[PDB]
Parts: C-alpha cells; sequence; structure tokens
C-alpha cells in the first residue's frame, strides 16, 4: 500500500484491483491511530482487526 | 591588472569573459541532470559561446616537442585582445568546435576550420 | 560540509519523486488523449465517400483544383505545444521546419508562416522573422470551431491570390499565397513518433482505372470541399497533442532514472567526510592527551 501510494499519489486512472487495494490500505492505516491513556482489551482490539 | 594601468579595453573583455564563465559555472548543476533541452535557447546561446571560448584557451607550446612532435607558437597581445573581442561577439559560433583545439592564432583557426 | 550535504540529498530525492509522480499524470493523460483521438474516424469516411461519389459525375474546376501558373509565394503553418519539459519535441518541429524552409529557398520564393502555441511563438519572436498571426491555449484541448476559423482564414488567403501579378494585388487588393504547407507530427507507436510535413493547398486527381443530384454540382462541390478541409485540420490537432504527451512521459521517466545516481554519489561523499572528521578529532586529542 505504501510502495502504490509512492507511484499513485498523482493517479486518475487505475486498476480496479489497485483502486481497491489502495482504499483497503488507507482505511486500515486510519483505523490504526489510537490516543493516549486509553488501553484497551483483547476481545475489542480482535474485533477491530476482524 | 587595473584600468588605471591597463588600458579599458583589456580590462572589459577580461571582466566580460570572467562573468560568462561564471555563469556557466553556475548552470553546470542544473545541465548535469536534465541537459539542454529544458534549458532555454537565450541560455543556450551562452553556453555555447563559452564552450568554444573555454576550448580556445588551449594552446600549443613549444615544450611539447618531445611529445607531439609540432612546432609551438607566439602571439602578440594586440592580437589575442582583438581575437577574444570578436569570439565574444559571437562572430564565430558557426564554427565547429572540435577546429578549436590546440591552435595558435586566429589566421590558423580559419585555416583549419576550412580545412575540415 | 554537512548541511549543504543534506539539503542537496533532500532536494534531489524529492525531485526525483515527483518526476516520477509527473510522469505518472503524462501516463493517465496519455489514455484520455487516446480514447478521444479515434472518435472522429466516421465522419471522415463519410465525407470522403461523398467527395468521391460526387467528384465521379463532376467537372474538374475549381481555384482549389486549378494551379497558379506561376510561382510567387508559398505559405505555411507550423504546430506547436502550450507547456514545457516535452524534451525534443519543439527541437525537432522546428528543424522540420528549417528544412522545408531550405528546400523552399531553392526555388527563391519568400514565404510567409502561421504559428500555434507559445513556445514556437517566442522562438520565431527571439530570431528576426515575420509572423501573421499566432493562435495559443487550445492546444491541450482544441475542438471544431478554432480548426473551422483556421481553415476559414486559409481558404480565404488562398483565394485572395487570384490575380497577384509582380507585386501588383490585382482585382483582390491584398497579396495573396499561392501555395501552403502543413508541419506536424504523427503517432507512429508507443515509441515511435517522426515529424511530418505536407502539402495539401492544390487537390490534385488520380484516376484507378476500371446517384442523383437535386441541387446544383457545382454548389454542392464548392460547399462540400470546404469541409473536407476543416476535417482534415480538426484531425491534425488531436494526433500533434497526443504524440506530444507520448515524448513528454519519456522525459520524467529518464529524469528520475538520472536522479537516483546524484543521491547515491552525495551520500558516499558525505560518509567519507563524517568518517575522516570522526578518526582526526579522535587523533588529535589523543595527541593532546599522551604528550602530557
Amino acid at each position: 500500500y505504501r510502495e502504490l501510494e509512492a507511484f499513485a499519489a498523482f493517479a486518475s486512472d487505475l486498476d480496479a484491483a489497485s483502486k481497491a487495494q489502495l482504499d483497503r490500505g488507507a482505511r486500515l492505516v486510519e483505523l490504526l491511530k489510537q490516543p493516549q491513556y486509553s488501553p484497551l482489551a483483547v476481545e475489542e482490539q480482535v474485533v477491530a482487526i476482524f | 591588472l587595473d584600468p588605471a594601468i591597463v588600458g579599458d579595453e583589456h580590462y572589459r573583455v577580461a571582466q566580460e569573459v570572467i562573468r560568462i564563465l561564471q555563469r556557466y559555472k553556475d548552470l553546470q548543476d542544473i545541465i548535469a541532470i536534465l541537459g539542454i533541452d529544458e534549458l532555454s535557447e537565450e541560455d543556450k546561446q551562452l553556453v555555447n559561446r563559452a564552450r568554444r571560448i573555454e576550448r580556445f584557451l588551449s594552446q600549443n607550446m613549444m615544450a611539447a616537442e618531445q611529445f607531439t612532435g609540432q612546432p609551438g607558437s607566439t602571439v602578440p597581445l594586440k592580437e589575442t585582445i582583438e581575437a577574444f573581442d570578436k569570439l565574444t561577439k559571437g562572430e564565430f559560433d558557426h564554427l565547429p568546435e572540435q577546429a578549436f583545439f590546440l591552435i595558435g592564432g586566429l589566421d590558423d583557426l580559419a585555416k583549419k576550420a576550412e580545412s575540415l | 560540509t554537512l548541511r549543504e550535504l543534506r539539503g542537496r540529498i533532500r532536494s534531489a530525492g524529492s525531485i526525483k519523486k515527483i518526476t516520477k509522480a509527473q510522469e505518472l499524470i503524462a501516463t493517465s493523460r496519455i489514455a484520455k488523449a487516446q480514447a478521444r483521438v479515434e472518435a472522429a474516424r466516421p465522419y471522415a469516411a463519410e465525407i470522403t465517400n461523398m467527395l468521391t461519389e460526387l467528384a465521379g459525375a463532376s467537372a474538374l474546376d475549381h481555384p482549389l483544383l486549378v494551379e497558379r501558373k506561376q510561382p510567387k509565394r508559398a505559405g505555411v503553418l507550423v504546430v506547436s505545444s502550450d507547456r514545457g519539459l516535452c524534451g525534443a519535441y519543439n527541437a525537432n518541429v522546428l528543424r522540420r521546419a528549417e528544412e522545408l524552409f531550405s528546400l523552399l529557398r531553392d526555388e527563391g520564393k519568400d514565404p510567409v508562416l502561421y504559428v500555434v502555441g507559445r513556445k514556437a511563438l517566442g522562438y520565431f519572436s527571439f530570431r528576426q522573422r515575420t509572423v501573421v498571426e499566432s493562435w495559443t491555449g487550445f492546444s491541450e484541448r482544441p475542438t471544431y470551431e478554432n480548426a473551422r476559423e483556421i481553415a476559414d482564414t486559409l481558404v480565404n488567403a488562398f483565394m485572395a491570390g487570384a490575380d497577384d501579378e509582380g507585386d501588383d494585388a490585382g482585382a483582390d487588393g491584398i497579396l495573396g499565397v499561392d501555395e501552403l504547407h502543413i508541419v506536424f507530427t504523427e503517432f507512429r507507436s508507443m515509441l515511435s513518433q517522426t515529424a511530418v510535413a505536407r502539402r495539401a493547398a492544390p487537390m490534385e486527381v488520380e484516376y484507378v482505372g476500371e446517384y442523383s443530384f437535386e441541387p446544383d454540382p457545382e454548389t454542392l462541390f464548392d460547399a462540400l470541399l470546404p469541409r473536407y478541409i476543416a476535417t482534415r485540420v480538426y484531425a491534425a490537432l488531436l494526433e500533434a497533442a497526443a504524440s506530444e504527451s507520448a515524448s513528454r512521459r519519456r522525459a520524467m521517466k529518464s529524469a528520475t532514472d538520472n536522479a537516483d545516481d546524484l543521491i547515491k554519489a552525495l551520500t558516499l561523499a558525505a560518509n567519507r567526510e563524517r568518517q575522516a572528521q570522526i578518526t582526526q578529532e579522535i587523533s588529535e586529542i589523543v595527541g593532546g592527551a599522551n604528550a602530557l
């Protein structure tokens, strides 16, 4: 996903699978963020990653 | 070197030559990667002039008699300054580059250029 | 030094990345240009078939069909782009135009020129050459209106040279051209693009060997030819733009390729410099220590 943003930062036309993979990567990166003083248990993290 | 001791023409020609060479050195960094395609013609002209002059600074002294086997030459200063003024004027730009290697005077310059 | 090396490294790295990015811009626009270029084929095919059918059973006589009996002058039109970083595309255009001018100079005719694009306009402005009229701002995206007006201007200019004997404009009242040329570039392949210069001012007819007309046949004929000229002119533009973009992409690709090595070399030099400074400082501190 990073190697593909390094290429397609200015892309308008792409392969459909490439666009889908880029969108999935962006969604996962935006999900991985977590604030401070916020410990989590295992179950909610497993649900979130699923 | 000072205008109080040297003629004004010498001072002016020297200053112009230094400015041209300095400009070429400044643009040498950018031309190293892209080349001449992106560069505008207003600088291509000075690039060609600078290349021709810096090739014209070469000379064939007598000292090489035992290396290249060719006699050397000497030039009076008036001929040198007039020839350099002519070259800075841009009259010689049509002539090929490889004609300016190891030449003594402007007459030999013309003879070599016409010989090719 | 160190700060200069770090600055140059960051500069060259970002230059390389965005050269690749602009190469991607060119690659993306290539698909749109290629899709757009091939949409005018049926109209041209139909109009050519119509002209063949009409000229088959019509009289062969027209000012655009007949030739001026004397070689007075010859016009020409030169096209270009509206953005830089195209490589040698504009250089190729200028070389082809100059070689066509050289070929025409053999007859001693004083030619006239028209230009499209800012780059060629500026280059001819620097040189000592006259210009009649310039068109700019639509090489990126043309339409039918500009092609139609250009064709109209060319047709009227050709017609305005009916009786230009010597320097006299005759009943025309203005000096008119007698010959026209067009110089452009063709899309042979993704890597094959060459300049093509052709002459299409006076029509010529070739018999390869072997309907009903409600209006006047000559009326249909002379209404028809300007449409054919306009269609040819319009068809040239999209081809020129596509070839421009195709040549544009390779420049950015090669720019990235060349940008990598400067990064490599400057990193090596910085490594050597820092190693030297560390070894010299440790040597000097030990030398100061042991002597006392």
